DNA sequence: ATGGTCGTGCCGCCAATAA
């Protein structure tokens, strides 16, 4: 007959306009023209299955009476053929008995039991999800969707080569694909395994807005992207990461071109059309989109602000053929990631934000943040009310031109550089849902799509969808201090899926009904979620030992970190989605017990280890410090290798380790020490290197200015200085920031104090009280760039002379040069942001106070102890 | 009517010995903790003397203790207006009965509040006796009160020799209940 | 839209019962 190949990259469904239908996007390969193309496959004929439960004695709706006569099978069919389908408007369907297993929250259900199993086309209509009967006591899978109906039939786990089977011709087309198909029922899709994914198209892009000085309103004047052909998934980014580009740029609406434009764009002689009007640019940006036919949208900021003021232009303006951004024929578009991801349908949209934001921990997630850390480059930022004057020059509108084209590749630039497609595509292989919100973020749907395939691969049925709670870890009582000796460092490899593999936790385990449950019996086989989690832990160990490979590229040994981390977070999250309230999948015993067990073990490793007349002194629900009050690394770490054995000897599956040997160690309070960290290198020698955890220096809601001192301070502390020595420097330092401070040498930048936004601007009632939400209500009022939930704000404490507290007079940095009557309020800066980080970090050691640290800044000693005279 | 030049007099003369130490060291540390801040406050709004005095002398002494008014504005300016029911609830206190003094609320390392016919040392209450010029006979009875666990006839003692009375006339049962007494008899 | 434990900086609020 007739059977082509496909590989499917996106699904899309709309229950309410095409009920029973499911769009598939994908690439074909073509002899004649030898190259991939995009074409999508219709599947039609999708059907809603149910599960219905016999009752073991009928009971009457009025007082529950048994009459005695035990009920049968066909009973059963009979009240849903005479009853239920009449009463409804069911026509057809096709019904037979079948075996299930049940394992979830829902009580009076038996383990094993016999279900009704009948199936009906989508288009008749939904029954009640609490439908209740003479014969049946409850119903399952009433609203399941058609795409993961499909999806768990078809036993799809992400991206793959598809086969079709008798494809069928389509008389009207719906889709901007080159080809097309369709399939009668979902019974003809196949899956293969050994086909070597091809390769992509990926494309980049940017704009820069403009506010209307007449009215409050934003238009586009100005557009580059960047085109790549042959971008491949499974291999690196190809260099160059780019092989074609456009821009085009047009005018706001009263300003004209400079003249002899034309004749300097021919002279530069690049690929750049002038267009008249904004509908023009729309409508060449929609036919180049198109024409290109991208795959992968790459871009900044895309979800939150480009695509909704793309979208609002395109309706205001009735740019023609509005459809053409996605990859579906459509008349009227809905509007609010839920808005945007229905628009752009057919195509895959990455953001680089989120992705930052979900990969790697920074400062800040602006643009030129993001290229001063990943890339290591600056990045000019151009003041958004300039961009009007500017517009006179031929030399000026060029060079705006040209930023926007860097900031283009800048984009791309840390796309290919952080990885985020392979990764994301690993992730969605192994989870089996969406590709393309995967990207989006979150670790809900991941960990449910695993489960749910998990469930249903077992023969299982699982629950329809939705329409502080208890004792956790344990840290042990610190001792507060300073150290000198070897302190040695035990860890334990991947403790809480550790413990699932090694006490069969699981659904199907776990007996229950604030009580923990009893350990379930050994004899019972290996549960699903250790089964499930066991792939996790070997890929996560795999990985892991490919790192241990010496003599590897710098980028590539960071690639495989990122890889790791996001392999090992994805592991965890699957025992916090066990406590999520609104998670499919809700059990609290199970995280309970979990949270039990490792206290309990955390206990006992405390105790053995106490047994050996060893000092503990810290751990954080799976370490233990063990101060062994040596100065030669051979014997502690025979004494580590000692303890490692003693403790790996009890158990099957956990394992411990020497994370690390400190030469020097400071702690604080809990959650917050220094130390210094000892690395081999060669010939027995080795190195050390400071790194800090929990202190107020790592955090982002303090002046740099401080951060440095409080480095400063405790990189002079842990040195093997004398303690005489230290005093006096610590002393001198002092002086100087002091002196430089009221000097004004000091640049304004170090000045800037970072924190976030977790809700809008506008839902904050202690506005007067706030600087953040301050300073983001002003520069939303009397600025261009707004500021949303999950944005940053830096601001500057300044002199007012208003006589005000000082948390009401915050003002952007912008604001400072600005101005003339705002100066830096050196005194809360010398008395609240450096005084206290120094003062708690000098805290454990001796000949250092608060008031020697008055003094020393040239503060005024006579408020902070004096008194006593 | 008291006004702020007569209130170390009416300290060293009516004040029983605890509120008199309270007094004592907060002229001297310019500091207080919060039970003895509590019990000065209260007896003073017992006393008589209202909001606007009470908030000028706290001011004065905590501007001897060498911080910004801001600081003591933000600070302890509302619970000094709530102590006089002016915020919150707006309900009035009464100010802490003897027994509660002598038995609640126990002071600890840096508290000089409660009774020092129990609280405080004896040692150290023979040379604080001494600086009150207590007769000999009298220091001895109260060591001895003392040692008898007498605390509330203790003090009735301490006020008749004091007072050169030989019968007080009344029960112990309030700091203000005392001063007022006190002051019916000298004045 | 993964779970819990820990600390740091801003605010407002309370106790009381003779005569
Ligand atoms: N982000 C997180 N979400 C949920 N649980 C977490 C998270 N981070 C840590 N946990 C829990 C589960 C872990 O078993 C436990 C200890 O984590 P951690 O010490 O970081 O690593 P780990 O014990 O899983 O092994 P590894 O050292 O190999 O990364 O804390
Ligand atoms: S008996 Fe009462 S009034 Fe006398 S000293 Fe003790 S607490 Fe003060
Ligand atoms: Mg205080």
């Amino acid at each position: 007959e007739q059977v082509f190949h496909f590989y499917w990259l996106d699904a899309y469904e709309d229950q309410y306009n095409q009920p029973g239908v499911v769009f598939l996007f994908g690439k074909v390969w073509i002899e004649s023209a030898e190259t991939h193309v995009s074409c999508c496959v219709m599947v039609k004929n999708i059907e809603r299955t149910l599960y219905f439960l016999p009752r073991e004695m009928k009971i009457d709706l009025n007082t529950g009476k048994e009459t005695g006569t035990p009920i049968s099978m066909k009973d059963v069919y009979e009240e849903f053929d005479e009853k239920i389908a009449t009463k409804y408007k069911i026509m057809k369907f096709k019904s037979k008995p079948v075996e299930k297993n049940y394992a979830f929250e829902i009580p009076d259900v038996p383990e094993k039991s016999e279900y009704l199993e009948v199936k009906y086309s989508a288009e008749m209509p939904q029954l009640p999800q609490d439908l209740k009967g003479e014969t049946f006591s409850h119903v399952f899978g009433t609203n399941t969707s058609s795409l993961e109906l499909f999806l768990m039939n078809r036993k799809i786990k992400g991206p793959c080569w598809l086969e079709v089977k008798s494809p069928q011709l389509l008389n009207q087309p719906v889709s901007w694909c080159k080809v097309e198909a369709m399939a009668l029922k979902p019974d003809l899709v196949n899956v293969i395994k050994d086909v070597s994914p091809p390769p992509l198209v990926v494309m980049a892009f940017s704009m820069k807005t403009m506010q209307n000085a007449k009215n409050h309103q934003n238009e586009i004047i100005a557009m580059a992207a960047l085109v790549h052909h042959s971008f491949a998934l499974d291999k690196a980014a190809p260099k160059p990461p780019f092989q074609s580009h456009f821009c085009v740029v047009s005018k706001p609406k009263d300003c004209i071109f400079p003249y002899a434009f034309k004749e300097v764009i021919e002279k530069k002689n690049v690929k750049v059309e002038v267009a008249a009007t904004e509908r023009t640019l729309l409508g060449f940006f929609l036919a180049k989109v198109h024409k290109i036919d991208p795959d992968i949208i790459v871009g900044h900021n895309i979800y939150g602000f480009e695509l909704e003021v793309l979208l609002q232009r395109i309706n205001v303006c009735k740019a023609p053929h509005w459809s053409k951004i996605g990859r579906l024929k459509r008349s009227n578009m809905p509007k609010l990631g839920f808005g945007e991801r229905n628009a752009t349908c057919g195509r895959m949209i990455c953001d680089v934000e989120i992705s930052a934001k979900e990969l790697i921990r920074c400062k800040s997630y602006h643009l030129s943040e993001l290229v001063q850390q990943i890339l290591k480059t600056e990045r000019v930022v151009i003041p958004m009310e300039n961009i009007q004057n500017m517009y006179s020059e031929s030399s000026q509108l060029l060079y705006l031109l040209e930023h926007t084209w860097k900031d283009a590749k800048f984009i791309l630039q840390i796309m290919c550089e952080l990885n985020v497609l392979p990764l994301a595509l690993q992730i969605t292989n192994i989870a089996g849902n969406i590709m393309s919100r995967t990207l989006m973020g979150g670790r809900s749907e991941r960990n449910e799509f695993l489960l749910l395939h998990a469930f249903y691969e077992n023969n299982y049925i699982v629950p329809d969808k939705q329409i502080a709670a208890y004792a956790g870890g344990l840290v042990l009582d610190p001792k507060v201090g300073f150290y000198d000796k070897f302190i040695l460092l035990l860890d334990f490899n991947s403790l809480y899926p550790s413990i699932i593999q090694e006490f069969n936790i699981c659904f199907t385990t776990v007996q229950r009904v604030e009580q923990i449950p009893e350990l379930p019996d050994p004899s019972l086989e290996m549960g699903i979620l250790p089964r499930e989690i066991r792939k996790l832990v070997e890929r996560r160990k795999q990985v892991k030992q490919l790192m241990k490979q010496q003599d590897l590229n710098p980028d590539l040994i960071l690639q495989y970190d990122i890889r790791q981390k996001a392999l090992k977070l994805t592991a965890n999250s699957m025992y916090g989605c066990l406590g999520f309230s609104y998670s499919r999948f809700y059990a609290k015993p199970l995280a309970a017990l979990v949270t039990y067990k490792g206290r309990e073990i955390l206990m006992h490793t405390k105790e053995m280890v106490q047994k050996m007349n060893l000092e503990v002194i810290y751990g954080d629900t799976d370490s233990i410090m063990i101060n062994t009050n040596s100065t030669n690394l051979e014997e502690v770490f025979k004494l580590g290798n000692k303890v490692k054995s003693e403790v790996n000897k009890l158990y099957k599956l956990l394992e411990i380790d020497i994370d690390g040997v400190f030469k020097s160690l400071l702690l604080l309070k809990k959650k917050k020490y220094a130390a210094l960290v000892v690395e081999p290198t060669s010939d027995g020698n080795y190195v050390t290197k400071q790194e800090l955890k929990g202190l107020d220096i790592v955090r982002r809601d303090w002046c740099d200015l401080a951060k440095d001192t409080g480095n400063f301070v405790i990189g002079q502390i842990l040195s093997d200085q004398s303690r005489d020595t230290i005093v006096e420097n610590i002393q001198k330092r002092l002086i100087e920031i002091g002196e430089n401070v009221l000097n004004g040498s000091v640049p304004v930048s170090q000045f800037e104090i970072n924190k976030a936004l977790t809700k809008d601007p506008q839902d904050y009632p202690d506005k007067k009280s706030l600087p953040h939400v301050h300073v983001a209500l002003w520069i939303n009022s009397q600025g261009g760039r707004k500021v949303k939930a999950g944005d940053t704000v830096s601001y500057v404490i300044c002199q007012d002379g208003s006589n005000l507290t000082a948390s009401q007079r915050a003002y952007a940095p912008e604001q400072l040069q600005k101005q003339d009557n705002l100066t830096i309020d050196t005194q809360y800066y010398l008395a609240q942001q450096i005084h206290p980080v120094v003062a708690r970090i000098c805290e454990p050691i001796d000949g250092i106070d608060a008031v020697l640290i008055a003094t020393w800044l040239g503060l005024d000693p006579t408020q902070f102890r004096v008194h006593h005279y | 009517k008291i006004s702020l030049d007569q209130i170390d007099l009416l300290s060293t003369k009516s004040f029983p010995p605890c509120m008199r130490q309270l007094h004592k060291a907060l002229r001297e540390n310019h500091h207080l903790r919060h039970g003895g801040r509590m019990q000065y406050g209260l007896f003073l709004k017992g006393i008589g003397l209202t909001l606007e005095q009470a908030l000028q002398f706290w001011k004065q002494e905590f501007i001897k203790g060498k911080m910004d008014p801001d600081k003591f504005d933000k600070g302890y300016s509302y619970n000094i207006r709530h102590s006089f029911g002016k915020e919150g609830k707006r309900t009035d206190y009464t100010p802490f009965s003897c027994l509660k003094i002598i038995l609640s609320n126990p002071p600890s390392q840096g508290d000089y509040h409660g009774c020092p016919f129990r609280h405080s040392d004896p040692e150290l209450l023979k040379q604080k006796l001494q600086s009150y010029k207590i007769s000999p006979g009298g220091i001895s009875q109260i060591l001895d009160l003392v040692k008898g666990t007498h605390y509330q006839v203790a003090c009735q003692k301490y006020f008749e020799m004091i007072h050169n009375v030989d019968d007080c006339g009344f029960s112990l049962n309030h700091p203000n209940q005392f001063f007022c007494e006190s002051q019916r008899i000298l004045n």
